[PDB]
RNA sequence: UUGCCGUUGCAUUUUAUGGC
């Protein structure tokens, strides 16, 4: 249902990016937002091939 | 007079004696070189091999074929070697000729010795221009090596390594000859004759990837493999070797310091050059620079962390917390500092001097002592912002007065892997320093 | 070679079956050969234990013996005392032979394929082509094993079947 | 005890990196964080190595909570590019795991490394 | 392409004769053809194929040298 | 000077910097 070929590989990219983001904001004891922002910029620069 | 007798001895009899004679340590001012950078946009240049024609090659009949101009050859990581004129000192190295390699140089047998296709598959690593100036050999991760003509750069012949994993990692010419010692990463060293276009002998006995090689006039080879902390010196005409190991442990270095300060163990030997036929210098993975002889196993003189230590990461990209105290503590002090492990090193043959390069932005020049058991700084060459793949020195002038041109190929990643730690503004190009007297 | 005292025990028969099976051997004589040299090596190791400590005979010949066994590799360098030579056993001796060692090194995918491509002269230890299984590669020459230069698994010409079938496909 | 606690010193770092290199050449090493946790919950993992200068640190710090649950030892090293060069691969790895295999030729070196790091912890 | 090397070159003016141990490296040839190698040996020495003489050969196991 | 992008400086070259 969620995580909205050319859609499949960007779904996988978003999947392991958000798993990594989950690791960050879980094990950091009091999390920040800046790494989420740079992950967002990474995945948008990745999908900007289209 | 006596000075002309001395100059006639120092013509060639000193170099056939094979000891360090060409002393210009204190004679060489450093701190006012003409330190010109040249940008070349071809995607991580990985080698420099200059070629100067030697006059009157041990008899007469000045040189070999223009008449008397120098050269340099260089190698990209996107499969392009380029031939530069360098002969006009205090001028930029001018690009002359070009040769690329595409996907069409992949053969169709693909599963045997035959890599007869003339160009390159991928990832050309390093060159060596022959001292008679007819050919330049090239070789990279595509398990070939090519003889290019030195004029039209036409594939004279292709020499396959005949191996599943024989990536050629460094080539070296025995000086004033055309025997070629290639250092193939299936733990072996190959020998080729260029004029016969063939393979004389393959010589085994190393222990990991033989990633750097050096040679001089007589039939020596000094190679280092990486993850075995050793250095093999091959003497061919009796077919034997000599294994010089490291052996500097940090607890014993703490014993040597504790009379009255951080240092760490040795990852890997990386680079070699040999200053004569009786001493050679290596550069390791902990920044250590070793000066070594024929007769001993331990280092004679090992300079410590040479190009300094890499800067620690910031607060902002170590943990992703919000509080600066916890992101300070996540740095763990100085404990995860790792050195500038050096990436290229070159000694002018039979000279008082050598040079070392990594991605500290700056070449470091060093002078051996007179008693040949120590060495020290001479200066600093800061225009080479980036990783130094290979340094080669070319010379001019009189019998006593010298005019040097240092040529250091600069890329923005290491010539084997990728392995950056935020390299800050590295132009792919050539550092070129005119330094005189 | 050396024959056992009571060879026809079912325990010894299952012993020879297991050792020959999981190390790829050809009869019981290989087991008996290396068991004989193991027996003489620890029978020469125990009387040095029974004599006095710091008897220079014991000191020098014990350091000689363990310097040999570390270099063969049956004795790890963390155990550099003579009673570990007593504690040594025969599967450590046939672990170091070239057949089992190349199968552990990869490039062979089964122990008997390791034996048969050794015997096809395909494998050279550094420089020298070796066509015997029972070789006992030393700890330095462990990492020197790859295919021969004059072998189609190395970098030589393709073999007989390969070029014959290539000619018949040219037909 | 900051976050990546069992950080090896220089000599133990170097011997675990050379056993990493021969494991990678023997094809007994699986590299990267998610392949590491995949082999960790497969159960074939002898010990795991993590580079404690990664960007940021939590991306592999998820691994102690699995590994000390499943009783395998875990070490930190000081450098991703050191681990990448020691894995024999072009990009910097940050996590690496030795698959258990009884047909290995590196078994005694693996066990000596394991004993040293378990006495480290 | 082969490479012939010599070793332990000891002179002997008791026979006016220079004796040595020669080792040839032929990476792919079968053998080195005694006449052909002795005339190449005379070429790398001063002269006289007819006055050079090599006699004690054996090819080591596995070929090559 | 460079595959692209930002430049000193002419009485067009010239010239050394920093982004992929």
């Amino acid at each position: 249902g969620a995580e909205k070929k050319n859609k499949g590989r960007i779904s996988r990219y978003l999947a392991n990016k958000c798993s990594m983001a989950s690791r960050i904001d879980n094990y950091s004891e009091e999390p920040s937002n800046v790494f989420g922002s740079v992950l967002k910029k990474q995945v948008e620069q990745r999908l900007e091939f289209y | 007079d006596k000075d002309i007798i001395a100059s006639r001895l120092k013509e060639d009899v000193a170099e056939q004696q094979g000891r360090v004679f060409r002393y210009f340590g204190d004679k060489l001012l450093i701190s006012e070189a003409k330190q010109s950078f040249t940008r070349v946009g071809e995607n991580n240049l990985t080698c420099i091999s200059c070629f100067q024609p030697v006059l009157n090659k041990y008899t007469f009949e000045e040189s070999s074929n223009n008449k008397g101009r120098l050269f340099a050859y260089t190698v990209s990581k996107d499969l392009q070697l380029t031939k530069y004129d360098i002969t006009d000192f205090s001028k930029r190295p001018k690009k002359l000729k070009y040769a690329k390699g595409g996907a069409k140089y992949i053969p169709t047998s693909k599963h045997e010795y035959e890599n007869t296709t003339e160009g390159h598959y991928d990832e050309i690593l390093t060159v060596a221009a022959s001292p008679d100036g007819k050919y330049v050999v090239t070789g990279g991760r595509d398990r070939k090596l090519i003889v290019w003509s030195t004029e039209s750069l036409s594939p004279v012949k292709v020499i396959p390594t005949k191996d599943r994993r024989g990536e050629v990692l460094s080539l070296a010419f025995r000086k004033n000859s055309d025997q070629l010692y290639a250092s193939c990463a299936d733990f072996k060293i190959r020998t080729y004759s260029i004029n016969q276009f063939s393979q004389l002998e393959i010589l085994y006995g190393h222990h990991d990837i033989v990633e750097d090689i050096s040679a001089l006039a007589m039939e020596r080879c000094v190679t280092v493999g990486a993850r075995d902390r050793t250095a093999m010196l091959w003497k061919i005409p009796d077919e034997t070797r000599l294994t010089f190991r490291g052996g500097d442990e940090p607890q014993k270095l703490l014993r040597r310091w504790m009379k009255e300060p951080l240092f760490f163990c040795e990852g890997s030997i990386d680079v070699v050059s040999m200053v004569d036929d009786f001493h050679f210098i290596t550069g390791s993975d902990n920044g250590n620079i070793c000066l070594w002889s024929l007769a001993k196993k331990k280092p004679i003189f090992t300079e410590r962390i040479a190009h300094g230590i890499l800067p620690e990461p910031s607060f902002n990209d170590i943990s992703g917390e919000t509080d600066e105290e916890l992101r300070k503590r996540q740095l763990q002090g100085k404990k995860l500092l790792q050195p500038f492990w050096i990436t290229s090193l070159y000694a002018i043959p039979y000279s008082n001097v050598f040079i070392s390069g990594s991605w500290s932005g700056s070449l470091k020049v060093w002078k051996i002592s007179d008693n040949l058991r120590s060495f020290e700084l001479l200066g600093e060459l800061s225009g080479a912002k980036g990783v130094v793949t290979k340094i080669q020195v070319v010379e001019s002038g009189k019998h006593g007065k010298e005019k040097f041109r240092i040529l250091a190929s600069i890329a923005k990643e290491h010539r084997l892997g990728r392995w950056i730690a935020n390299v800050s503004g590295a132009r792919n190009g050539i550092y070129s320093a005119v330094i005189d007297q | 070679y050396s024959t056992p005292k009571r060879p026809y025990e079912s325990s010894r028969l299952d012993a020879e079956l297991k050792l020959a099976g999981e190390f790829g051997l050809k009869n019981k004589k290989e087991i008996y050969r290396i068991s004989f040299q193991l027996s003489k090596i620890r029978r020469a190791a125990r009387d040095l234990l029974t004599r006095d400590e710091k008897d220079p005979k014991r000191l020098f010949e014990g350091n000689a013996l363990i310097r040999r066994l570390v270099r063969v590799g049956v004795l790890s360098e963390d155990k550099k005392k003579l009673d570990y030579v007593l504690a040594l056993k025969v599967e450590d001796f046939l672990e170091r032979r070239l057949q089992t060692q190349v199968y552990k090194l990869g490039l062979a995918k089964s122990v008997h394929h390791a034996r048969v491509l050794i015997t096809q002269r395909h494998i050279a230890v550094g420089k020298q082509i070796v066509n015997i299984p029972s070789f006992m590669v030393r700890l330095d020459s462990e990492k020197h094993i790859d295919f021969a230069p004059t072998s189609p698994f190395g970098g030589a010409r393709p073999g007989r079947v390969a070029r014959r079938n290539a000619a018949r496909k040219a037909e | 005890n900051p976050k990546a606690f069992p950080l090896a010193d220089a000599a133990l770092t170097q011997q675990i990196l050379d056993v990493v290199q021969q494991a990678a050449n023997l094809r007994q090493l699986k590299k990267g964080a998610n392949e590491a946790t995949k082999t960790l919950n497969r159960g074939i993992s002898e010990f795991i190595i993590m580079a404690a200068d990664c960007e940021p640190i939590e991306i592999l710090l998820h691994l102690p909570l699995l590994c000390e649950d499943k009783n395998v030892p875990y070490v930190f090293v000081p450098s991703r590019v050191a681990l990448g060069r020691a894995c024999g691969v072009s990009r910097p790895v940050i996590a690496a795991s030795i698959t258990t295999n009884d047909a290995s030729a590196i078994k005694t070196q693996i066990y000596a490394v394991k004993d040293k790091i378990e006495t480290l912890l | 392409a082969v490479t012939i090397r010599t070793r332990k070159v000891i002179s002997n003016p008791l026979l006016a004769r220079k004796q040595f141990v020669v080792d040839v490296l032929h990476p792919n040839r079968a053998n080195v053809s005694k006449d052909e190698l002795r005339e190449k040996l005379a070429e790398v020495y001063k002269a006289e194929k007819d006055a050079v003489s090599v006699f004690g050969f054996r090819t080591q196991f596995g070929g090559g040298k």
